[PDB]
């Protein structure tokens, strides 16, 4: 049965989704990066983002499968994120949706 | 680095409609979907007691129209009420996404939007929910009273009185998603029954 | 509406619900078919007893004692069913050849 | 009533300032915040126990220090004015920013009036008050309802 | 030949109320959200996930009470001509009649018993 | 006034082919019981969510409308106004169509409640019987959403609303086999014509067993085992969301609503302000249907009463102390019943 | 050249096709569930072809019989013996059911060359619609012997079905 790391906008399974399934097959590691859309995300930052995946699981990762290893691959991801979103690349949707800055307020890097 | 963590500016803005024939009927359907919200009994620490004295007969919740529901898809709204441990968290992303889309959070407590007391020197707590779903009403204080959560409602229901019915585009989810090949040596599941028929139990060792 | 394609009906059941009776992989299949034969011999008969005899119907009470021996048979067999599912442990019917 | 118009964006595009006195279930008023949006405006609500001078929060930039609990030691944050970023983010063909405030009783007669003032000032900008009281959604301009 | 009289309104009725779940149902797709697909598609496990394997361990706990179900349902499709020409049978079918109710007593017991 | 006759004579006025006029009024009543069944929805709803509150010193919707009148149209609306989903592994057709199937027959048998003589859609000489047969095709449908669902949560719970529902039919029919020794059928204009001046107080024992039968059709907290909320959530509901959800909800007030007309026509009376009535004439026979209607709505107003406050009453019986009420109390009292009705018609044929 | 007649001959041949169509369903769908729900619906549909043929009684008996009770006895039985249905095909899962086939077609055509040759007699009378009373009567005057015996019939049943499904 899966394992899976659900935090907010990162959300890690261990499966091949088909169509909308995910058919857990122990050797995939799909991720659904932002689905709630709190971001407003570009093509490059986006791209960041799954090299960052990618360079994260194969480069260090030789140990088993628990959970704990894929929560801190997504703890990894999203202050990969922090980084991405307080250095201006993305930013906050803004729209009429619920705007609850989880990240954080913005400042001014005086 | 001019304007951190910034707002993003957005283009062809929302083209909302006019027309008086719909509006009113998109009050209908706001009024319709607002005034029976059925919560889900949710309870995980003390503001679960406070709920359910809420449901109580000093002061009821049953009138705007609020019907304590068991299972999630029946459901419209998590009232979170406890601390998110991390052993439990996946348990609320999979009780809250298990749902259907027009569904709203309220996030009461302070252990549950910033961690509270535990927010300080505690390794297994969750230091807000607002990291693992979208709140829509926060009401603080360790126990409130809980007709502060009405406080809190009324609140909501003036936030589903403020939506609109051709804006339903953001409900859904895009799934920006990817695959990755790994090697990371898959181990048994130590966690399935065998709590008394296992030998070691009926077993005084050598 | 007329009697003769009810009797056609009828019949149509007849050779499907045979079709069902040896086509059958299952052992649970086949009472299926079993029962739409039975049910179409009760048709044949309300059809008789619409046109032919009808100020006292008397076909009418023979498909009563049709679907109430039906019922019963039914009843029986399924516990059948359900024993040899406990020995053999399946209802491919095909693996039910003591005999060559 | 059962069925309203737009003569309430007519009577904020007017006055300025409104100050609704919906009952205490916050049922009946998000229709008329729809109806704003229905024509271009954009909202922010921001609950106004929460805001300060008012001076500092909506017009000038202020120093937010968040919370430390022992970490962390005291940090400023400053985050830019509510009335001159928001104003900015607006998409292209935008009326103008509108500003509610949920629970107006708590704050005073000397901010009712600096509101009501700023909406002259910083033009495209509009100001509506959520002071709870009357069973029908009845409305009157914040210039009003002081001296 | 039709000599029912009292049908026409069950024809009409079957199809008005097999039509009235497919359009109060046609008439929400035409509102509603669409299919949000990924994970809200999963099997409702107490917030935890399935074990797996998944089979449930069947039992006669409900079998055999449809079986003696079927038969004293059998049975009392009996009884109604019988309720309802009580008036034109009189005696000697009230007597003929208990014997049938009397075996089925006893299968009664018989059932009962175990 | 014999509504029937103007309405298709000032139509066959302007022509319109007889026959198809006699054609035309077919849906008129057609859907004005769907009319009072909605209605009867609504209002056992509402009844059954302010006296629950009344029995706990707590005050219902007030808010919603004046009393909480528009309650049920909220939940109604919105739960059309809902997302439905299918999930992973359940079937398609299975899934939205196991509720079609436990709400229609419910609605079907109100071709048989009266309300008023000559004020109902088409009595049946059969009438009571054609309830009891389509009242015996729910668990179909509550098989169909159990299998059709891969939650084993739900088909663990779906079969044993298929073990009372087939256990509470066989006492439901003996009690309405003694009505059908007195009244020379089963219409239920026959079951209530033989009051004229009532069966209740000649079936003492057959009340107890038709409506604990009734109260037990998957409905209330006496049982409602199906939709044991603590023991196991909602059973097989728990993976309908939209209006699936309010298709089961809908189905099991309406055949509460049912279950309270049947009562009173088979036991009480449709009519029959007590007294021998029709003993004191168009603007008086449109005073008696008035004066009948509400007699009747007085009845079923009482009996659903009286259900939903065993609702509150009454905590749940697990699975072996309700199996043995049918087989073990109903049963084998509905035959002593019977067989007590029979011989006393056998003996003393006057008033029966 | 009528209205009443019409219902009755378009009703008729819905609810034949309904019938031959669930019914082929039963027999041809690898699953076994869809075919037990499809004929329930052969029952039902059995159940209102009776009801033109003038019989009302044991249409709601069929209704509350078969339908009722023994589809639903079929519905528990099959969830008894599911265990994925895995079964290999053999060589002559065709030939079985060509030989059935043209076997069962033959009888059909058989069946069909003797109800369109011989002279029915239709016996013009208008039925009786009391078919309930009549019924009662003749289960206590004519077919008496078979009431008194089925009730023995059904107790050997219980007494059989009991004491071939227990669990020991
Ligand atoms: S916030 Fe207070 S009431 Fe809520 S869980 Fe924490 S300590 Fe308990």
């Amino acid at each position: 049965m899966l394992l899976k790391s659900t935090t907010r906008h990162v959300h890690i399974y261990a499966g091949h989704v088909v169509d909308g399934e995910v058919h857990p097959d122990t050797e995939t590691l799909t991720l659904n990066v932002d689905p709630d859309n709190e971001l407003e995300w570009n093509e490059a930052a986006l791209a960041k983002v799954e090299a960052k995946f990618r360079e994260l699981v194969a480069n260090a990762a030789g140990e088993d499968l628990t959970e704990y290893n894929l929560r801190r691959i997504g703890s990894d991801l999203e202050h990969f994120i922090r980084s991405l979103l307080m250095q201006g690349e993305i930013g906050y949707n803004l729209n009429s949706r619920v705007r609850n800055y989880s990240l954080g307020i913005p400042r001014v890097n005086h | 680095p001019a304007i951190l963590n910034p707002i993003a500016r957005p283009e062809v803005p929302q083209e909302l409609a006019e027309n008086i024939i719909l509006t009113s009927l998109n009050d209908v359907y706001d009024w319709a979907r607002l005034s029976s919200l059925w919560p889900l009994m949710y309870g995980t620490a003390c503001c679960f007691i406070e709920f359910a004295a809420m449901i109580g007969s000093r002061f009821d919740f049953d009138r705007f129209g609020l019907v304590p529901r068991n299972s999630p898809r029946q459901a419209d709204l998590i009232i979170t009420s406890g601390t998110i441990t991390m052993k439990m968290a996946p348990a609320l992303v999979r009780l809250y996404e298990q749902m259907p889309s027009p569904k709203y959070v309220i996030a009461m407590g302070a252990c549950t939007i910033t961690g509270g007391m535990f927010s300080s020197d505690s390794y297994s707590a969750v230091r807000g929910v607002d990291k693992l779903i979208p709140v829509d009403v926060y009401l603080p204080g360790c126990p409130p009273r809980p007709e502060a959560i009405m406080d809190a409602i009324v609140k909501l229901r003036k936030k589903i009185a403020n939506e609109h019915i051709n804006e339903r585009g953001n409900l859904a989810q895009t799934h920006r998603l990817f695959t990755a090949k790994h090697k990371m040596k898959p181990v048994p599941p130590i966690l399935t029954g065998q709590y008394l028929n296992a030998p070691s139990r009926q077993a005084p060792p050598p | 509406m007329q009697l003769t394609y009810v009797l056609i009906l009828a019949a149509l059941l007849f050779c499907i619900g045979i079709y069902g009776l040896v086509t059958s992989r299952n052992a649970v299949r086949v009472l299926m078919s079993i029962e739409l034969l039975l049910n179409a011999v009760n048709l044949n008969l309300i059809g008789f007893a619409n046109y032919l005899d009808g100020q006292q119907i008397k076909g009418q009470v023979f498909a009563v004692f049709v679907i109430t021996v039906a019922a019963a048979e039914a009843a029986v067999g399924l516990a059948i069913i359900l024993a040899i599912y406990r020995n053999r442990d399946t209802v491919d019917m095909e693996k039910f050849n003591l005999l060559k | 009533g059962l069925l309203a118009g737009y003569q309430f964006v007519k009577d904020l595009e007017s006055a300025g300032a409104l100050a609704l006195f919906v009952p205490p279930e916050g049922g009946f008023e998000g229709r008329y915040q729809r109806r704003l949006r229905s024509k271009g405006y954009t909202t922010l609500p921001m609950s106004a126990p929460g805001l300060g001078d008012l001076a500092a929060y909506l017009t000038q930039e202020h120093g937010i220090r968040p919370a430390h609990t022992g970490k962390e030691d005291i940090r400023v944050y400053f985050q830019p004015p509510l009335v001159t970023y928001h104003l900015e983010n607006l998409p292209p063909n935008a009326k103008g920013l509108v500003l509610w405030l949920i629970d107006g009783k708590r704050l005073s007669k000397q901010e009712f009036a600096y509101l009501a003032q700023l909406t002259q000032t910083l033009p495209k900008f509009k100001v509506v008050v959520e002071v709870g009281g009357d069973r029908v959604v009845r409305w009157e301009p914040l210039a009003d309802w002081v001296a | 030949v039709f000599v029912l009289s009292g049908y026409e309104y069950f024809l009409g009725f079957l199809i008005i109320c097999s039509l009235v779940p497919v359009l109060a149902l046609a008439a929400s797709a035409l509102l509603r959200p669409k299919s949000g697909r990924m994970i809200r598609l999963t099997t409702y496990e107490s917030g935890m996930e399935p074990i797996g394997g998944a089979w449930i361990q069947f039992n006669v706990r409900y079998y055999m009470f449809a079986l003696v179900f079927v038969i004293f349902d059998v049975e009392t499709v009996f009884l109604y001509p019988w309720a309802v020409a009580f008036h034109q049978l009189g005696l000697l079918a009230f007597i003929e009649a208990l014997i049938f109710i009397a075996i089925l007593v006893v299968a009664l017991v018989y059932a009962w018993r175990k | 006034i014999d509504l029937q006759g103007q309405f298709i004579s000032a139509l066959q006025s302007l022509g319109l082919s007889h026959d198809l006029a006699k054609l035309l009024w077919l849906p008129l009543p057609m859907l004005m019981m769907l009319i009072v069944a909605t209605v009867g929805v609504l209002v056992a709803v509402w009844l059954e969510r302010k006296i629950s509150a009344a029995v706990q010193q707590r005050i219902g919707p007030e808010y919603i409308g004046p009393l909480g009148i528009l309650a049920p149209l909220a939940d109604g609306l919105k739960l059309i106004f809902k997302e439905d989903v299918l999930p992973a592994n359940s079937d398609r057709w299975l899934f939205t169509l196991g509720p079609a199937v436990v709400v229609i027959p419910v609605f079907l048998s109100y071709i048989i409640v009266p309300f008023g003589q000559n004020l109902l859609i088409s009595n049946l000489a059969m009438g009571v019987f054609l309830w009891i047969a389509l009242s015996s095709i729910a668990p179909i449908g509550l098989l169909m959403a159990g299998y059709a669902s891969n939650n084993k949560y739900s088909l663990l719970g779906g079969l044993r609303a298929a073990a009372q529902s087939i256990s509470y039919e066989i006492p439901l029919a003996l009690a309405v086999l003694a009505v059908a020794m007195m009244s020379n059928g089963l219409g239920t204009v026959e079951i209530v014509e033989q009051q004229s001046q009532w069966n209740v107080w000649r079936q003492p024992i057959g009340f107890l067993v038709f409506w604990i039968a009734a109260l037990a059709e998957c409905e209330r907290l006496p049982f409602d085992l199906p939709e044991a909320e603590e023991e196991l959530v909602a059973g097989y509901q728990t993976e309908y969301a939209g209006m699936k959800f309010a298709l089961f909800y809908l189905g099991a007030y309406v055949n509460l609503v049912l279950s309270a007309l049947l009562v009173s026509v088979l036991y009480f009376g449709g009519w029959s302000f007590p007294i021998p009535l029709e003993t004191i004439n168009p603007f008086l026979q449109i005073a008696f249907a008035v004066l009948g209607i509400t007699m009747t709505l007085i009845k079923a107003y009482f009996f659903v009463f009286l259900a939903i406050l065993l609702r509150w009453t009454v905590p749940r019986v697990r699975i072996d102390q309700l199996l043995d009420l049918g087989w073990k109390f109903l049963l084998p009292v509905g035959l002593v019943n019977l067989l007590l009705t029979a011989g006393l018609k056998l003996a003393f044929p006057v008033a029966f | 050249m009528d209205l009443a007649t019409l219902t009755q001959t378009i009703t008729f041949f819905a609810l034949a096709a309904a019938v031959i169509i669930a019914a082929l369903g039963v027999v041809l769908l690898d699953n076994v569930v869809y075919s037990a729900f499809l004929l329930g619906g052969v029952f039902l549909s059995i159940a209102g072809l009776y009801i033109l043929m003038n019989a009302d009684f044991v249409s709601a008996a069929q209704i509350l019989i078969y339908v009722g009770a023994v589809n639903v006895l079929i519905l528990f039985a099959i969830m008894l013996v599911n265990k994925r249905e895995t079964y290999t095909p053999v060589p002559g899962r065709w030939l079985r059911q060509g030989g059935a086939a043209v076997v069962s077609l033959g009888v059909f055509a058989l069946l069909t060359k003797m109800i369109l040759q011989t002279p029915w007699q239709l016996s013009s009378v208008p039925p009786t619609p009391d078919s309930i009373t009549t019924i009662g009567q003749h289960f206590f005057s004519d077919f008496l012997l078979p009431f008194e015996l089925a009730s023995v019939l059904l107790l050997m049943a219980l007494i059989g079905a009991v004491v071939l499904a227990r669990r020991e």
